[PDB]
């Protein structure tokens, strides 16, 4: 079975950029965008969890409506020449009508929609 | 591959 086409927008689509310096936090941001009539479920995946904090990482978005997920890159010891692995995926599904968790257990996986981005690192 | 994890809050 093939997936479908992602419902929601992403604004950055491709790429999440990390400006240092490291110290402190760094905090980049991810929009997702409902233009549809029903309420969309979404959840935030990563190949690094450990190093980042997602907030919120899963949801629901109501229709017609925009989120301001926020990335946030937890301080490190950064290394120029090291190439930033980091990964991200938004995952989303439609909720069912009159409804979280028990959703998402039971879903097949072509029910749901990925989109894949990118993490780079600078400075 | 390169696997995906439900990311932490
Ligand atoms: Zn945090
Ligand atoms: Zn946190
Ligand atoms: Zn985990």
């Amino acid at each position: 079975m093939a997936k479908v086409e992602q419902v929601l927008s992403l604004e950055p689509q491709h790429e999440l950029k990390f400006r240092g310096p490291f110290t402190d936090v760094v905090t980049t941001n991810l929009k997702l965008g409902n233009p549809t009539d029903r309420n969309v479920c979404f959840k935030v995946k990563t190949t690094v969890p450990r190093r980042y904090c997602v907030r919120p990482n899963s949801g629901v978005i109501d229709a017609g409506a925009s989120l301001n997920v926020s990335v946030m890159l937890q301080p490190f010891d950064y290394d120029p020449n090291e190439k930033s692995k980091h990964k991200f995926m938004v995952q989303s599904m439609f909720a069912p009508p009159d409804t979280m968790e028990a959703v998402w257990k039971e879903a097949k996986p072509e029910d749901l929609m990925d989109s894949k981005l990118r993490c780079v690192f600078e400075l | 591959e390169e696997e995906f994890f439900d990311a932490h809050e």
